[PDB]
């Protein structure tokens, strides 16, 4: 591939196991989903810009505007979880095992 | 809600799953499954109760994991082969975090953990588009990249599925879970055939959608969603017992009745390709599901549980829900067999 | 008693309201109607007639046929000098032994 | 067929449409009517099979089994009459219609030419079973009477939809007409072996054979009368009808894939004729009598000689109607003391002399006195089987032994010695009742002067 | 006699949380009757 | 055109058809209290819809052609027998409350859909809001057992919650003392034997429990029995009521759109009445229920969906 890509590469995979393993707090968990977005959207500029694919330089501003939009979306759950319960710990939404 | 703005959501989740089937870019593929999750949380929150915004986060960080998977595949496969189009992956690994994303979108085991507790924490008529309508768009994909999906991957889910589908079933006495496993065990059937006839995973497809569509439409019609609460229709509702025996018989796939027929060709295309171990083992393993719904056959139909007093105030009034297309949906559910060679205008 | 619930009934005999009875139905009407279409459909038509039409079924399986061929060809092949049963079924003329 | 299909379907607009107090008389009548019908049936050749169509034919297998499906069905209504009194009338009219469904799928299935549509209706017989079962049985056992009915059936019927397809994807057909001249050997390998079990372990769940049996001491127990009798007269030859048709497609792997299920049955056929000399309940008796009958009828199969073959047929008609004729005996002592225990209701004899009459009777043919077809059917099998192997004499004459000491150790018991002091409700036996026993016994006895017509298509 | 229908003590199997109690299942309450829970 | 989505599309929305003497009062008081004399004058005064007080027979008034129906089809409980046994063992105790706890809810329905559907008030006598006054008395006795008492929190706690306070509660109070006297005067032969500890256990559970509570988010107006007599001066105070609180001042049309579909649907009303707790008091056998079910259908009007019976000369049932 090309020695950036490798890091790139690497990043998405950071912010994955980061998003797989919870601690305590959902607010943490959402950054590292927005960490994902992030990587995608370089990582692909990156093969757009240097393979001089020019109708595809709009592709990457789409990704960044659908995944804002669904991080809103995120934030909205998390908020009406802190009215409920009082914080944003994940151990309370257990509610569903029976 | 406002009665437009619940007209507006679902036809957004209607045009999120169509964009997802008319698109020959993996860009509106990926716009059309945002669109459709942005849309359907809003349904799942309608109650305002905790349990609700318990299922809506849990339904919310599975569906966003899994579209992040799906974009990493596409831009994967841009790097390996310099175009978009809607067709079989051009890199191994591509297929793997493609055919996992889908996965985990269906709800097929391993990926399963969430099925059972967001379709138990949202009402009856959100339940019943999660487990019919949700699952046309990640079948639409499976079936144009079917051609690169690595077989050992997609057996080995649909193995999973039908057993923990099985196992999961036995332990419940919610009925809003009971089809949750009911929905992952039928889910191995269809990705079991893909690789043999993908023409069978719609037959499947389709036939399991009208007899779930069936279930969850007489559930809604008496507010039951117990297990005992089901036991007391006898007494309030005779005619429905009958057709919930009928329809729970279908499903398990006793001839003659039309849940009989995709399982009957899927053993078929896959004999056909020396296929004989694995269609026995599903075929067994299929009589978990045919258990615990020959329970809810005897405490619903076949056996007059206990009423109680106030049940006598319930006869004095109808039944004012709207039960749309019931009386259609139950003749296809039970009466197609012998329209079997019907499923060529499926190819 | 952990609910209301009806006492047991009892069984009622047939034969105290309706002594003429033949147990097919409380109703005396129904039950002299139901003992004539058992007695008149069950032994009349179909044990008699079904007993007579299974006497008289023309040569069931073709055996007093066989009887009668089988002495028109020992009438031929016995004042012929031919054996009068080959022990070849086909003839050889048409069979090709391997090697 | 559709002679016969047709007008069993208009039985069920009959009894749905028909006057509120005429649902017995007009369903008795019309199914007798149905019945008279099948006789015709019998125009079987010496050389041809009858073929109707390409879905169904009949041959002198099949005749004999649908003309005793069909006189079944009037037999059922009427001993179904006095416990479905009370039930109320929407209810009782499914109930026949369950009957009515269940006679149309047997009489298709014993006509189909093409082998999975055999599977179909075979395996369709078990909701119409499993809702008389459940639904209709008086005990709380019936629920897991049910299930042990439901997945012991399948367990071995799947595997079996499995070998039909690879069968016709190999072969190419599977009309059985084409698998006559089509048939190729089976080689003997790992792969066969398992072909042979898929095709066989269906049939012998249903048989049943000894070892997979313990559904039937409890479906054929816990079900109402009409239930019993349709199990244990109709029911359990699917299983013999489908071994006899789809061992063609399995020479000569059959010469010794046979040896553990003639073991089995033989050995079998023993412990289950024993365990009726202590059995504390008169239905489950009866029951586990036609363990042993049917044993015989796996070991005539098995062995595939004509001898065999004519034994195995008559038998399976001449079983259907002696032990259905069993089951509605002990039924009309137990709609009197409402009890099934053998030694409560003693000494019957003295209170109900022809009812004595039909035990006797029964009995007679259930021990095979000659020259009962009940008897020809065994002497052929019992024939063939030295042949086989001269030692089986030993164990086919202890069998006879033990038949008569619990054919008659039950006659004894109910009919003979001292009634009962406290009970005493013996009311006389009802015209519904000696008919019954009279419609069972006179074909029977009737079909010891022209026998041919029960012995098969090797006749 | 009369046909047998189940009683309370038989229904009473299927009104709990689980089928099958065990050690790990034990203490949970069945779900509220309208899936609303205390504030 | 039905009442639904469609209807509340085109138009019917509840806001434009309420004004503000579209109110619900309830009147409350003890036994023998007069406050069905009060009650049915209020109506009048202010032009109101009165419902008289929900008993055993409730329901049955509204359906079919009117008329009470036998006492098997009610449960088989009787008010009368209550007083002359309240201890019996066959559970009539408890299981007469049950049913008249969904009577009045099935009637609160009736009240809020007339009020939503045309913007007239309603008056109600003790509304379900007040009906644990009458189960706090029973326990306190020994009439009913403590698991009856669980039950009915149950079933209260998720029916009560979907439905609007009443605006106004018009409290009548009488001294224990002289309401055992006026029922002495009644002469109702079983009546008379309520002793004085029962009627001393509904006035705790009015003042101790229910007013306060029911003061939060209501106009409460309390009154003795001399005054209760003056209707102009009752009419006169709830037509200046300042309306300051309660839970219908966050109300709209799309909250009152939802309300509405749900007490026009009678079966959802009384959907958790019939909860399955297995409780001796109000359940029932299978052969039992099976048997009675019967009956009720071969009831005059009763067999098929109100309109295409055609023993109550129903018509042209092979077009509807
Ligand atoms: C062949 C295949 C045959 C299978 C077909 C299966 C259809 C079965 C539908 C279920 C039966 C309806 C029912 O019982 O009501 C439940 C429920 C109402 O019960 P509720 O929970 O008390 O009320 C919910 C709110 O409170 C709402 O309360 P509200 O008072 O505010 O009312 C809002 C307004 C809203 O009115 C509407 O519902 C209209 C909305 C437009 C629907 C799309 C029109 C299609 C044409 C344009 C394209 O009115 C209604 O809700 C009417 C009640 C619902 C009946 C109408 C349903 C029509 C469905 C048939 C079309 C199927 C298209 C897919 C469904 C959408 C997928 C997300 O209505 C639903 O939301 C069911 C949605 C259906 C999802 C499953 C669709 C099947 C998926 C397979 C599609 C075929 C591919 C294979
Ligand atoms: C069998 C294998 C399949 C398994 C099926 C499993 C279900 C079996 C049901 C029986 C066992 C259930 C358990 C019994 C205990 C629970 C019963 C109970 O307590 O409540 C009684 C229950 C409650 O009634 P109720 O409120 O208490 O009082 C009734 C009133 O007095 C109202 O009374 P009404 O005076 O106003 O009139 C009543 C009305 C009844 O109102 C209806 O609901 C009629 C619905 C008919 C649609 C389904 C017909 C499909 C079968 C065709 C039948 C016609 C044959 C062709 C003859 C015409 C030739 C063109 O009757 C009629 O007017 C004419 C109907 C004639 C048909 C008889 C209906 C029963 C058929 C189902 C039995 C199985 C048939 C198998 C046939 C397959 C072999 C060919 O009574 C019923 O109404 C239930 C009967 C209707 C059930 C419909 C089930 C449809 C789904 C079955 C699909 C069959 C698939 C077969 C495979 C096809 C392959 C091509
Ligand atoms: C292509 C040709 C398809 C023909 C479709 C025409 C019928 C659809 C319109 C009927 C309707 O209003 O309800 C449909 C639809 C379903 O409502 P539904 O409750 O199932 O209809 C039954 C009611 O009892 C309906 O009772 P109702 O009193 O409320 O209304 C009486 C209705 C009576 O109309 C009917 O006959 C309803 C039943 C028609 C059949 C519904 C299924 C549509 C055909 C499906 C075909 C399946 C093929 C499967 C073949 C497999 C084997 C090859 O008459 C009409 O509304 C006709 C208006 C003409 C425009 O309603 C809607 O929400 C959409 C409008
Ligand atoms: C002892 C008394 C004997 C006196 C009579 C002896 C002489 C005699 O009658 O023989 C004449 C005949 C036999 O004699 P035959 O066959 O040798 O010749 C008589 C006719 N000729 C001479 C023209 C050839 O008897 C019979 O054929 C009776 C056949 C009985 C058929 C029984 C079935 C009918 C009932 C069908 C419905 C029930 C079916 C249920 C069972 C299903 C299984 C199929
Ligand atoms: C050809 C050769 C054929 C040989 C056939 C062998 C026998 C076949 C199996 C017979 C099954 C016996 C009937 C089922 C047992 C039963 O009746 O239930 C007992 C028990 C009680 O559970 P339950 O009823 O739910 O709760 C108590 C309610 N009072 O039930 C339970 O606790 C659990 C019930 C388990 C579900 C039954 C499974 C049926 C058999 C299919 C097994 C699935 C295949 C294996 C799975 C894949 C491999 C891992
Ligand atoms: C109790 C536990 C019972 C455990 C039974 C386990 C059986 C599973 C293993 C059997 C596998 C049989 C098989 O796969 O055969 C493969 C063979 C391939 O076909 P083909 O290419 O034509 O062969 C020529 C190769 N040179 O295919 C064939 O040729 C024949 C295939 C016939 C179908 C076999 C059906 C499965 C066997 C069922 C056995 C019955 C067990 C009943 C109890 C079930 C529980
Ligand atoms: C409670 C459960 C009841 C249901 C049980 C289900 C049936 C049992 C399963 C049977 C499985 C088939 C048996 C064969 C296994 C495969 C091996 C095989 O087929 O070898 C064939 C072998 C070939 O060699 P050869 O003997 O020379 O052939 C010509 C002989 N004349 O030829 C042979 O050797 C002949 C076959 C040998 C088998 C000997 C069996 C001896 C035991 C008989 C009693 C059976 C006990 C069943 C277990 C119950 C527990
Ligand atoms: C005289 C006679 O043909 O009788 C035969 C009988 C009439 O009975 P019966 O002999 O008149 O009376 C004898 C009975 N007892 C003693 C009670 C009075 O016919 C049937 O029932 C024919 C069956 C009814 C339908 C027929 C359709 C053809
Ligand atoms: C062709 C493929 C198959 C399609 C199946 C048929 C269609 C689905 C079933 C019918 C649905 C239906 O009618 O919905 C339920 C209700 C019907 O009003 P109701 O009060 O419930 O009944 C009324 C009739 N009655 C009581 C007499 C029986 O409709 C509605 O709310 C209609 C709302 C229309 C407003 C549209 C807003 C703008 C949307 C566009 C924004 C860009
Ligand atoms: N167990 C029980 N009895 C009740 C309940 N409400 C009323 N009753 C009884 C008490 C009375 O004997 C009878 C009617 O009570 P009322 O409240 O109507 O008082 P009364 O009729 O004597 O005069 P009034 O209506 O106030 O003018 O029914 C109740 O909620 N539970
Ligand atoms: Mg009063
Ligand atoms: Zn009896």
């Amino acid at each position: 591939m090309s020695m950036v890509y490798m890091n790139i590469m690497m990043a998405f995979t950071v912010s994955l196991v980061g998003l797989l393993m919870y601690r305590s707090h959902l607010m943490s968990s959402l950054l590292c989903l927005e960490g994902m977005m992030l990587s995608l959207f370089v990582m692909a500029a990156l093969t757009i810009l240097n393979s001089h694919f020019t109708l595809a330089s709009m592709m990457p501003i789409i990704l960044l505007v659908f995944a804002a939009c669904e991080a809103a979306l995120g934030l909205s759950l998390l908020v009406m979880v802190s009215n409920t319960y009082g914080t944003d710990y994940v151990q309370n939404l257990n509610l569903l095992q029976c | 809600m406002n009665p437009i703005i619940f007209i507006i959501i679902l036809l957004t989740i209607m045009l999120g799953t169509i964009i997802v089937m008319i698109s020959s870019h993996w860009l509106l593929v990926w716009i059309g499954f945002e669109m459709n999750m942005l849309a359907i949380i809003p349904i799942m929150m309608k109650n305002h109760n905790p349990r609700a915004t318990e299922a809506s986060t849990k339904y919310f960080l599975t569906q966003s994991t899994a579209s992040m998977l799906l974009m990493m595949a596409v831009i994967i496969n841009l790097m390996f082969s310099g175009q978009w189009t809607v067709m079989k992956l051009f890199n191994p690994m591509a297929s793997m975090l493609m055919t996992m994303a889908l996965a985990m979108k269906l709800g097929m085991a391993p990926f399963h953990f969430w099925v059972p507790e967001v379709t138990q924490g949202i009402p009856l008529s959100s339940g019943l588009i999660l487990l019919t309508w949700q699952k046309l768009a990640p079948m639409s994909v499976l079936y144009q990249i079917f051609p690169s999906i690595n077989l050992n991957l997609i057996l080995t889910l649909s193995v999973l599925s039908i057993l923990i589908g099985g196992w999961g079933g036995l332990n419940q006495t919610q009925l809003r879970k009971i089809m949750a496993y009911s929905s992952i065990a039928h889910m191995g059937w269809m990705t079991a055939v893909l690789p043999y006839n993908p023409t069978m995973t719609l037959l499947n497809l389709i036939i399991y959608i009208i007899m779930t569509s069936t279930m969850f439409t007489m559930f809604m019609a008496n507010s039951t969603t117990t297990t005992l609460s089901l036991s007391h229709t006898w007494n309030k509702t005779p005619i429905m017992t009958v057709l919930i025996l009928a329809t729970l018989l279908s499903m398990g796939g006793l001839p003659p009745l039309s849940g009989f027929m995709p399982k009957w060709m899927i053993i078929q295309e896959m004999t056909k390709n020396n296929s004989i171990i694995l269609p026995t083992f599903m075929a067994i393993t299929a009589l978990l599901n045919l258990y615990f719904y020959m329970r809810l056959t005897y405490s619903t139909t076949l056996t007059m549980f206990p009423s109680t007093n106030n049940m006598k105030m319930k006869w004095q009034f109808p039944l004012m829900k709207k039960m749309t297309f019931l009386p259609t949906m139950v003749v296809l559910s039970t009466m197609m067999l012998p329209l079997t060679p019907m499923l060529s205008v499926l190819e | 008693l952990r609910w209301q619930e009806d006492p047991e009934p009892e069984d009622e005999n047939l034969y105290e309201k309706n002594p003429d009875s033949h147990g097919y139905d409380k109703d005396p009407a129904v039950d002299i109607w139901n003992m004539r279409v058992v007695f008149f459909f069950g032994f009349s038509i179909v044990l008699v007639l079904g007993s007579t039409f299974v006497a008289y079924l023309p040569d069931y399986r073709m055996q007093e046929w066989a009887r009668r061929e089988a002495e028109r060809l020992v009438k031929y092949r016995e004042a012929h000098g031919l054996p009068i049963m080959e022990s070849n079924c086909f003839d050889p003329s048409k069979i090709q032994l391997p090697e | 067929m559709l002679k016969y299909i047709i007008p069993t379907i208009m039985l069920m607009p009959l009894t749905w449409l028909s006057k509120n107090n005429m649902i017995w008389v007009n369903s008795t009548a019309h199914s007798l009517l149905i019945s008279f019908t099948s006789l015709l049936l019998m125009n079987q050749f010496g050389d041809n099979s009858l073929n109707f169509s390409l879905l169904f034919f009949s041959d002198s297998l099949s005749t004999p089994l649908l003309i005793l499906t069909m006189w079944l069905l009037p037999l059922m209504l009427m001993a179904s009459q006095h416990h479905l009194s009370k039930e109320n009338l929407t209810r009782k009219k499914l109930f026949i219609t369950m009957l009515i469904s269940l006679q149309l799928f047997l009489i298709m299935t014993f006509t189909a030419m093409e082998l999975i549509l055999f599977y179909i209706l075979f395996e369709a017989t078990l909701v119409p079973t499993l809702i008389i079962i459940t639904r209709w049985g008086n005990q709380t056992e019936r629920l897991n009477a049910g299930l042990y009915f439901l997945f012991y059936t399948l367990a071995g019927s799947l595997p079996l939809l499995v070998a039909l397809i690879y069968i016709q994807n190999t072969v190419g057909s599977l009309n059985f007409l084409m698998l006559q001249y089509w048939v190729q050997p089976v080689h003997n390998s790992w792969s066969n072996v398992f072909m042979w079990l898929a095709c066989m372990m269906a049939f012998m769940v249903k048989m049943p054979l000894y070892g997979l049996h313990l559904w039937l001491p409890k479906a054929h127990v816990e079900a109402p009368i009409a239930g019993s009798m349709v199990l244990a007269a109709v029911l359990l030859k699917l299983g013999g009808y489908g071994m006899l048709r789809i061992t063609l497609i399995l020479n000569p792997m059959t010469d010794f894939m046979a040896y553990p299920f003639i073991m089995l049955s033989l050995w079998g056929m023993i412990m289950t004729s024993s365990i009726c000399l202590r059995q504390t309940d008169l239905k489950s008796l009866i029951a586990y009598s036609s363990v042993s009958h049917m044993a015989l009828v796996i070991v005539a199969i098995l062995i595939q000689t004509p001898w065999s073959y004519m034994g195995a047929t008559a038998l399976m008609i001449a079983h259907g109607l002696t032990s259905s004729m069993l089951f509605c005996l002990a039924n009309s002592n137990y709609e009197r003391i409402h009890s099934r225990t053998m030694i409560l209701a003693r000494g019957l004899q003295t209170l109900l002399p022809l009812m004595a009459t039909w035990w006797l009777l029964a009995s007679l043919t259930n021990l095979a006195l000659p020259p009962t077809i009940n008897l020809i059917g065994e002497l052929f099998v019992v024939m063939s089987t030295f042949s086989w192997s001269n030692i089986t004499i030993i164990l086919m004459g202890v069998n006879m032994v033990i038949t008569a000491l619990y054919s008659l150790y039950m006659l004894i018991m109910t009919q003979r010695g001292k009634y009962t002091y406290h009970i005493n409700n013996i009311s006389p036996s009802f015209t519904r009742e000696n008919a019954l026993m009279s419609l069972h016994i006179l074909p029977l006895l009737l079909l010891t002067l022209n026998p041919k017509i029960i012995l098969g298509p090797l006749y | 006699a009369r046909q047998w229908q189940p009683d309370v003590e038989w229904a009473e199997q299927y009104g709990g949380a689980v089928m099958y109690p065990t050690k790990e299942t034990a203490h949970w309450k069945p779900p509220p009757w309208n899936d609303v829970d205390p504030p | 055109l039905q009442y639904g989505p469609l209807a509340y599309i085109l138009g019917e929305k509840a806001t434009k058809k309420m004004t503000e003497k579209s109110k619900l009062i309830t009147v409350d008081g003890n036994i023998c209290s007069g406050k069905s004399k009060l009650a049915k004058e209020i109506a009048e005064k202010l032009g109101l819809k009165h419902f008289p007080e929900a008993g055993i027979h409730y329901v049955d008034s509204t359906t079919g052609d009117g008329k009470p129906l036998p006492v098997q089809f009610s449960g088989n409980c009787s008010l009368e027998k209550f007083y002359d046994d309240p201890k019996s063992n066959d559970g009539n105790s408890y299981r007469l409350q049950a049913w008249l706890y969904a009577s009045r809810l099935l009637q609160y329905a009736d009240a809020l859909e007339h009020l939503l559907s045309t913007g007239q008030g309603v008056v109600l006598e003790r509304s379900i809001y007040s009906d644990f006054v009458f189960l706090e008395a029973m326990y306190r006795q020994g009439f009913i057992r403590k698991q009856c008492v669980d039950h009915y929190n149950q079933v209260k706690k998720v029916t009560i919650c979907e439905y609007l306070p009443p605006h106004v509660v018009v409290y009548v109070d009488v001294p224990v003392p002289e309401v055992q006297s006026r029922i002495q005067k009644k002469g109702n032969p079983h009546e008379m034997k309520i002793t004085s500890a029962y009627l001393q256990d509904i006035e705790n559970a009015y003042k101790g429990t229910f007013l306060p509570e029911m003061s939060e988010k209501c106009e409460v107006l309390q009154y003795s029995a001399w005054e209760a007599q003056d209707a102009e001066k009752v009419v006169e105070d709830i037509e200046y009521l300042k309306y300051d609180k309660g839970p219908w001042l966050d109300q709209n049309d799309r909250k009152l759109h939802k309300l509405r579909m749900l007490v026009q649907d009678k079966l959802e009303v009384l959907n958790y009445t019939s909860i399955p707790v297995f409780l001796p008091e109000v359940t029932v056998g299978a052969h039992q229920s099976d048997q009675v079910f019967q009956e009720f259908t071969e009831l005059p009007g009763r067999k098929y969906r109100a309109g295409y019976n055609e023993d109550v000369g129903d018509k042209w049932i092979w077009l509807k």
